[PDB]
């Protein structure tokens, strides 16, 4: 019987599956119970294996042997699969199988009865939890393609959460209702939302990685460039490195156009990668069309991959591009050049007249994006005379920010220094 | 070793699928003659594949027959060690068959014999040389994969007990590994090691080799360890007097004279694009050549003006410009222009500059490792 | 870890000056000497 | 056998005698080194920018 010795090895996982929740289980009492209001992150490290492990016929068995505290909820989860923090991490885990099994009304129906339960029950040491459930509502509601109600949901939730003062729910949530916010486009009230809130300054790396993300993403389409690249570099260093290859994806296609908008070029370390070459393949085409400088190519390539361009969203960055496309011929022109004249710019950047040259880089300097002088007079664009920055103030402002955040850190791991007796 | 397949044969056949130089039919008679002599039907059949050619039906039928029995007495005797005579010979007979295989072009097959023949021997000698007939294979047919598995092979059996000779042969198969790859610094390095004692003449002969440790050592030493051991290497120089355009380049370099520099290493970039080892890096070697020219035409001067750039390395104006913005805004040369007055001015950082600057970007590496490690146990 | 499932998923190190398409450097030199 | 080691002694006193020249100054013209020196503007030149690199 293959079949049936397929089926005992895949209870036997079972059983492991079931051994691994009793230990999650058993952090949590251990939280609940002794002082550390925490190891509830212990618990949830491995919520993305447990998610995946989940089976059918293994959460159908823990749902007819568990939940013999007290409550007949276990009538709403047994027909769906034919103490103050179990019930919500088995819970939490039901909710994502239902997920995994794709059937969404009974999901956020569930998860409508998580959050009238985490409202119920107002205690901090579960609020991690809590937050770990609203992100999956979150979720359900995303796979039903409603996302409506989420926004004030989530809204009231950050309410509650950041007037009690924590701070995993307050990154969770800041992060959720900015998503929400942007699959509808709403980036005023993004941005209005952050100015106006205070992102939390110890949160999970990974809701850095998404804040800085969004927030990368707003400032881009509001016209801050710099400031979404450098947030936006941070949140590449934050996320994960051998995981989160969408969110990597997404945030090297919005970052490469961001640069190709400051006028820079991307490295192509980045496009030769194994995990992001097919998919930023057509902006390796569009960084070649910039750097070559041609209308043609570009507009080609922006006809050729207008689907995808749709899928990301770039439209407006893209053409911001072409803007910062003759942005980047005149930054290349005065990056190797000291004293060049007005038609030689000209020339080089195949422009009309030298008074349209004139123009375009008496307005990068404006800009900052060249970061030089000019001189019509004779006709020449002067560059700033470099000095030697090393007698200057830069190496002791740069050598103090290193120097302040690295006294910051051993103060936070002396302070995190802990003796469990 | 022997020449098993004689890459003679891939560099013909490259040499022939190019522009501007299919049915030059010299090629083209070469390599025939090659292939009747070993009689390689399959090889030849790939070939007709590949190029599209008219394929001569009546010598193609005496090659495959000739193959045919080879193969099936080749067979036929090892059935026969089997029977009667022990591993010792056995051995030998599968070894032999192999080397046909390889001889007649039946890649796979020949791989499939060579891992049977590796299984079952176990004299370290042996085991070493069925390696290199498959680092041999591997560089024949470029398949990255196979050629970095038997290159680690071969490193792992020398650690477990190797010879002189084979460590030498094994060097020069990294530097043509290095070379195809396009890791010039170490092909520098094994090419100048094993310069003195070149004994792999189924590769290459020793002026190619030469001529190829000359290029990847310009490319990839600096001034002192170039004149140090290539202008002042007697083994080296030896050839070298063979060699008189490779010694025309090397020292045009040397001696600081640009112009006739740009004209051996146009020379060499033709030469190089014909090879079949160097092709993908012709443009590659073209370009960083040309800046290792500028910079060491910069690294003497503090403003140099672009009418003397120009006649020091027999250019125009124009053409000095173009490249020299081209290279500062690539990043690859300390210098800005002034076109308005042509004048180089040469902005090299500082001793104590560039000091600052390593120790801002390392410190920044190290910083966010700091930042990730601490954040990570924090929590 | 974490996996952000949330959002949807030449050994060579290459350089982009390596991308551009001009003439040989044997073809320009030999223009420059010959209109020089 | 003795063009060679006569190149190598004129390279060594073109050395010597740029080093002697050019001690007792901070920022002189070409054209007067190659003064001093009795040599052209342009060899001197060249050597500077050698013995420089």
């Amino acid at each position: 019987t293959a079949a049936a010795a397929a089926e005992h090895s895949q209870r036997e996982l079972d059983t492991v599956t079931l051994e691994d929740i009793k230990e999650h289980v058993k952090q949590l009492e251990k939280a609940v119970s002794g002082k550390e209001p925490r190891f509830v992150l212990r618990a949830l490290r491995m919520l993305p294996s447990t998610s995946r492990r989940l089976n059918h016929y293994v959460l159908y068995k823990a749902v007819q042997g568990f939940f013999t505290s007290n409550n007949a909820t276990r009538d709403f989860l047994l027909p769906f699969l034919e103490l103050p923090e179990v019930e919500a991490y088995l819970q939490l885990l039901v909710v994502i199988f239902m997920m995994n099994s794709k059937r969404y009304k009974e999901a956020q129906k569930i998860s409508d009865d998580l959050m009238q339960k985490i409202s119920t029950q107002n205690r901090r040491a579960l609020d991690l939890v809590a937050a770990k459930c609203y992100y999956y509502h979150a979720r359900v509601y995303e796979f039903l393609d409603k996302l409506d109600v989420v926004r004030s949901f989530l809204h009231a939730r950050l309410r509650t959460a950041t007037l009690r003062h924590d701070a995993d729910g307050q990154a969770t949530l800041l992060n959720l209702l900015l998503r929400n916010y942007l699959h509808y486009s709403l980036y005023d009230q993004a941005e209005k939302l952050v100015s106006k809130s205070v992102f939390p300054e110890q949160a999970n790396n990974n809701e850095w990685a998404r804040y800085l993300y969004y927030t990368g993403r707003i400032k881009a389409i509001q016209l801050e460039y710099s400031e979404a690249r450098r947030t936006m570099t941070n949140a590449l260093r934050k996320a994960p490195q051998h995981t989160a290859v969408g969110f990597k994806q997404t945030v090297h296609k919005l970052l490469i156009v961001v640069e190709l908008l400051l006028g820079e070029i991307p490295d192509r370390l980045q496009f030769r990668q194994p995990s992001l070459k097919r998919s930023l393949m057509p902006y390796f085409l569009l960084t070649q069309a910039v750097r070559t400088g041609n209308l043609a190519k570009f507009n080609q390539v922006l006809d050729q991959f207008g689907e995808k361009f749709q899928a990301d969203g770039t439209y407006t960055l893209i053409i911001r591009l072409r803007h910062n496309v003759i942005k980047t011929g005149v930054r290349m022109i005065s990056l190797s050049y000291s004293r060049i004249s007005l038609a030689d710019i000209a020339q080089k950047l195949q422009l009309d007249s030298p008074e349209d040259a004139e123009f375009i880089v008496a307005k990068a300097i404006r800009d900052g994006v060249i970061e030089a002088s000019i001189n019509h007079e004779k006709g020449y664009v002067q560059s700033k005379e470099m000095i030697d920055i090393y007698s200057t103030r830069e190496p002791q402002l740069a050598f103090h920010q290193r120097i302040s955040f690295c006294l910051d850190i051993h103060n936070m791991s002396v302070k995190a220094m802990r003796f469990p007796p | 070793l022997p020449k098993n397949p004689d890459l003679r044969i891939a560099q013909l056949r490259f040499l022939l699928s190019l522009p501007e130089h299919r049915g030059d039919a010299a090629v083209r008679d070469e390599l025939m003659a090659a292939v009747r002599d070993n009689n390689m039907a399959p090889y030849y059949e790939a070939l007709c594949k590949s190029l599209d050619w008219q394929i001569d039906v009546d010598l193609l039928n005496k090659m495959k027959k000739a193959n045919e029995d080879e193969l099936k007495r080749l067979d036929e005797e090892l059935e026969d060690a089997e029977k009667n005579l022990g591993e010792s010979e056995i051995r030998d007979a599968m070894m032999a068959k192999a080397e046909y295989l390889c001889r007649i072009g039946d890649k796979e097959g020949a791989l499939t014999a060579f891992r049977k023949t590796y299984d079952k021997t176990v004299a370290l000698g042996h085991r070493l040389d069925i390696v290199f007939y498959l680092l041999r294979i591997g560089l024949f047919y470029m398949d990255n994969d196979l050629i970095t598995r038997n290159t680690e092979k071969a490193k792992s059996l020398i650690e477990e007990g190797g010879d002189w000779d084979r460590r030498n042969r094994l060097k020069v198969y990294q530097g043509l590994y290095c070379v195809a790859i396009r890791d010039f610094k170490q092909a520098a390095e094994l090419f100048l090691d094993t310069v003195s004692t070149f004994t792999s003449y189924e590769l290459m002969d020793y002026k190619t080799f030469v001529t190829y440790t000359v290029y990847v050592s310009m490319i990839a030493l600096e001034r002192p360890d170039l004149r140090e051991k290539v202008i002042k290497g007697a083994e080296i120089l030896e050839v070298l007097h063979s060699l008189p355009a490779v010694r025309q380049y090397l020292f045009s370099l040397y001696e600081c004279r640009y112009s006739v520099f740009f004209q051996s290493l146009a020379v060499v970039e033709q030469e190089m694009k014909k090879d079949w080892l160097f092709a993908p890096h012709y443009r590659y070697y073209v370009r960083e050549m040309r800046i290792h020219a500028y910079s060491q035409l910069l690294e003497s001067y503090r403003s140099l003006t672009l009418g003397y750039m120009a006649e020091a390395f027999g250019v125009g104006v124009e053409f000095i410009d173009q490249e020299l913005s081209r290279f500062i805004a690539a990043g690859r040369l300390h210098c800005k222009i002034d076109k308005v007055n042509e004048i180089v001015e040469t902005n090299r950082p500082d001793s104590k500059n560039w000091q600052y600057q390593e120790t801002i970007k390392k410190g920044d590496l190290l910083l966010n490792r700091v930042q990730k490690l601490s954040r990570v146990i924090n929590m | 870890d974490d996996e952000f499932e949330e959002f949807p998923a030449h050994v060579w190190e290459d350089n982009w000056d390596d991308d551009n398409v001009e003439d040989d450097f044997s073809n320009q030199l030999r223009a420059e000497l010959e209109k020089h | 056998i003795i063009s060679t080691h006569l190149a190598k002694l004129y390279d060594n006193l073109l050395e010597q005698n740029l080093i002697r020249v050019i001690e007792p100054f901070s920022r002189v013209q070409i054209e007067h080194i190659s003064s001093l020196i009795k040599l052209s503007k342009a060899d001197v030149e060249r050597k500077l920018s050698q013995m420089i690199l």
